[PDB]
RNA sequence: CGGGACCGAGGACCGCGCUCUGCAAGGAUGCUGGCGUAAUGGUCACCAGCGACCCGUCUUGAAACACGGACCAAGGAGUCAA
RNA sequence: GACUAAUCGAACCAUCUAGUAGCUGGUUACCGCCGAAGUUUCCCUCAGGAUAGCAGUGUCGACCUUCAGUUUUAUGAGGUAAAGCGAAUGAACUUUAAAUAUGUAAGAAGCCCUUGUUACUUAACUGAACGUGGGCAUUCGAAUGUAUCGACACUAGUGGGCCAUUUUUGGUAAGCAGAACUGGCGAUGCGGGAUGAACCGAACGCGGGGUUAAGGUGCCGGAGUGGACGCUCAUCAGACACCACAAAAGGCGUUAGUACAUCUUGACAGCAGGACGGUGGCCA
RNA sequence: GGGAUGGCUUGUGGCGGCCAAGCGUUCAUAGCGACGUCGCUUUGAUCCUUCGAUGUCGGCUCUUCCUAUCAUACC
């Protein structure tokens, strides 16, 4: 993994494969999530799943 | 242009980076001439 | 696998005294017990000196301590975790209270003879065992040969 | 325009005297000027390399150099904060100084009345004729 | 390619000063759900008005169901798709019961006959023929003839896979 | 509301609780059968299914080449002083 | 350059002597905790050196201060696409404005105001610097993360290696050769690519259960002779292809299309018939 | 002490000009371009012009394979 994608994944506490996170939707956390888009799978969750 | 910064610190105040080349050239050129006005002169002798 | 960027850091301080000296083993089980069961810092402090090495307890001088006890501290119990030594360029010893590791001979005598009191620490432990109305005092760490050769 | 020593400065150059050049990465760069001569500058840049920054001093002809505003908007924001606490001190009532992303849009409804939407071929057929 | 929907997407640029009320856009896309059927609007979006994703926002996308689903219909289909020569216009024609039914056997017939991937299909129009008349293709021809009627000769019977062996020799005539 | 698998860490009480005479609530108990010995368990030899290059050295980036090794016992190489 | 006791371009014996080698070979129990590296910068090179960087043990200091291979915001570089020109003007047009990564900045350790001096500078007490005093804590002035601090001491290997993506500069008949970043490997096991330095998945304490990734489910082989619609018949098909052979190549193989054209005023294929006169046109 | 180019190759030249179906282009009419072609490289002659080993091949015996077939077979 590049450097970039992995100081992201880190920043955002996502450390070991199948790690979930919640996320508050702000444009600087929009563009860290696209970045690392190949790494991750994300969406918006209901209140069941939460 | 890069500059060493061990240079620019050596460096005197108030001179550039940018006038090195023409101060090497300028001493070359003072050398050549000394050489050249001995042999003139030895030459005048003879 | 976990991606871990960062490392688990193991303590870098002593814990425990290297010494085997059987005395400074009871000393640092009644410390240990007063940082435990108090609150003031300054057993947590005496605590960590008893567990430091001589290089890192310098010798402190009766004139160092003539000098730290103007200027308000006269009644103050002195608190040195090293040697007390004496300083014969100091002609006149002022009446002091000092609680050290332990003393030299002429300094003991001195501070006695001036009318002053010695005390071990296990002793500043029964009297002040808050470390109240006390003046901790270091020695100079850096005035070694070694140290200005680094 | 004159420059002084530690005036921070953005690196441009413009034209053709940037073809062949040979130093491409300072191209776009800001830094530092140390060094004022009455044609060039001397500027400190900051190369990364695997973890560790290193430094590097170059010497820039004036006219491949503009002053930066690099630091414009926090003394603009460092002023207005203080201009819009006294003012908030002054009426007793709080106000926002700090800077705040941008936020998901809100719910709304849109009209079509006189907005009818207009149907897209993914090729126009204006083109195909 | 895969159970396809069609969903009508209507989008908009974001309103600005300048223009407070954009023009609205719609398409209709064949797509497996509403994901990617707004991806495929913004991708159609930026090909012909130059309207970005970031500069625009979706008004609404609904699913555009079949009217008639238990109505055999034929339909023809107006495509162009991209090979190593370039684009090719093509119509094809389609019996099925729906409109959604059509664009899955048009994308499994590129596949089959040109081994062309979803990506370089655009779909131009899908429209019911409203006439026999209007069918072109012999294929659909021969299906939409007066008095239809063929037997089924050959037929493999169905068994198990789980039974190994047979007592008897299996016949192709039912 | 059924059907199945694997597991039972802890060892007085304390807690959060609940459907509160009590409980499925800070980790398994109750009932029953055969046997009480090579039956369980273990070691060795062998067959079977799957897995599995000969060690050490050297070289470079690595392999390969090359070198040493018939077998066993005992001996065998970072010591002492300033 | 023969012979001088199987010894000769300098005999044999003992000693100095355990001579020297930078070259070769070898260098002896176990478990635990950490754990690397290949022009960074300088020196005349090869028979070159240092050195940065990366590591480990000890400590000590308030382990105080927060910082960060990340986004956002303002502003540079890339104005480059794009929209319009019923805006002006005409990639070099612009009101507006790309994707990709990228530089600088984002607080109380800060921001200004005032006071004077100046040995700077300015026409200049003018800017700037130097100090002086004061005002600002009403919110300490983006997000996310934060067992990530600092300083010493001592010790060690490696410090112009291989492969690859991307970017960039040159080339060849074809090969390819330099740089820069990043990843991997040398130091590394496991699942899959039948097999294997460089491929894909995934990184490792000892076990039980459950679920997957890459890859697979006709047999070898765990899992489908699984479902839908088509295509293909090869005198060694094809099944992990992309490069080469190799062309605007050759096919009376087989399907699906596009364009132009003919057609009951009878197309296309045939069969029955016509195929004539000036005229044996001119020259040879 | 250290060592001991490769799914390459085959039958048809190079350079220069021209033509050229086509490819492009049709706010620029440039550029590429198979099939071809044209220039350079003794009336059956002369025999009075042999143009550089750094690179190494052989022979004997004997077996087998390829086909790119000299002979035998068919066409």
């Amino acid at each position: 993994i590049p450097p970039k994608p992995r100081k992201i994944l880190q920043l955002l506490r996502l450390r070991q494969i199948n790690n979930g996170v919640f996320v508050k939707v702000t444009k600087a956390t929009a563009e860290m999530i696209k970045i690392v888009e190949p790494w991750v799978a994300y969406g918006y969750p209901n209140l069941k799943s939460v | 242009i890069e500059v060493s910064a061990a240079k620019e610190a050596m460096r005197p105040e108030g001179t550039s980076v940018r006038g090195d080349k023409r101060r090497e050239i300028r001493a070359r050129v003072k050398k050549n001439q000394k050489q050249m006005l001995r042999n003139q002169r030895i030459a005048a002798e003879k | 696998g976990i991606d871990l960027r960062w490392k688990h850091v193991r303590s870098s301080h002593r814990k425990a005294p290297k010494s085997d000296n059987v005395y400074l083993k009871l000393l640092v089980k009644l410390y240990r017990f007063l940082a435990r069961r108090t609150e003031a810092p300054f057993n947590k402090v005496v605590l960590r000196r008893l567990f430091m090495s001589r290089i890192n307890r310098p010798p402190v001088s009766l004139s160092r301590i003539a000098r730290n006890l103007k200027n308000g501290n006269e009644k103050k119990t002195v608190v040195v975790v090293a040697t007390v030594t004496d300083d014969n360029r100091l002609l006149q010893v002022p009446k002091m209270e000092v609680a050290a590791l332990r003393f030299t001979a002429k300094a003991r005598a001195r501070i006695e003879a001036a009318g002053g009191r010695t005390l071990t620490l296990d002793q500043l432990a029964l009297e002040k065992p808050t470390g109240a109305n006390t003046l901790l005092l270091r020695g100079p760490k850096n005035a070694r040969e070694a140290v200005k050769h680094f | 325009r004159t420059y002084r020593v530690g005036d921070i400065v953005d690196i441009k150059v413009n034209g053709a005297v940037q073809k062949g050049m040979p130093h491409k990465f300072y191209h776009g760069k800001t830094g530092v000027v140390y060094n004022v001569t009455k044609s060039a500058v001397g500027v400190i840049v900051y190369k990364r390399v695997k973890h560790r920054y290193i430094e590097k001093r170059i010497n820039v002809r004036i006219e491949h150099v503009k002053p930066s505003r690099s630091r414009e908007d926090f003394l603009r924001r460092v002023k207005e904060n203080a201009e819009l606490k006294k003012k908030a001190k002054a009426e007793g009532v709080p106000v926002q100084l700090k800077r705040q992303p941008a936020m998901p849009r809100e719910a709304h409804t849109v009209s079509i009345a006189d907005n009818k939407p207009v149907t897209l071929a993914p090729v126009a057929y204006e083109t195909t004729i | 390619m895969g159970r396809l929907q069609e969903y009508q997407v209507i989008g908009r640029h974001l309103p600005t000063e300048a223009n407070p009320n954009p023009a609205l856009y719609r398409m209709r896309i064949f797509a497996p759900n509403e994901v990617v059927a707004k991806s495929r609007f913004w991708y159609f979006l930026r090909g012909l008005k130059k309207v970005k994703k970031a500069t625009g926002e979706i008004v609404s996308v609904n699913v555009i169901s079949e009217k008639h689903p238990l109505k055999v219909k034929n339909f023809g289909i107006w495509l162009r798709y991209d090979s190593r020569s370039g684009t090719h216009n093509m119509y094809k024609e389609y019996r099925e019961t729906s409109r959604v039914a059509a664009v899955e056997a048009m994308y499994a017939d590129m596949a089959a006959r040109h081994r062309a991937r979803f990506r370089s299909i655009h779909i131009l129009k899908v429209v019911e023929l409203e006439k026999t008349e209007d069918v072109k293709r012999p294929y659909i021809k021969q299906l939409v003839a007066k008095n239809l009627s063929f037997p089924l000769p050959h037929r493999v019977p169905k068994i198990s896979t789980k039974k190994i062996f047979s007592a008897k020799r299996p016949s192709t005539f039912s």
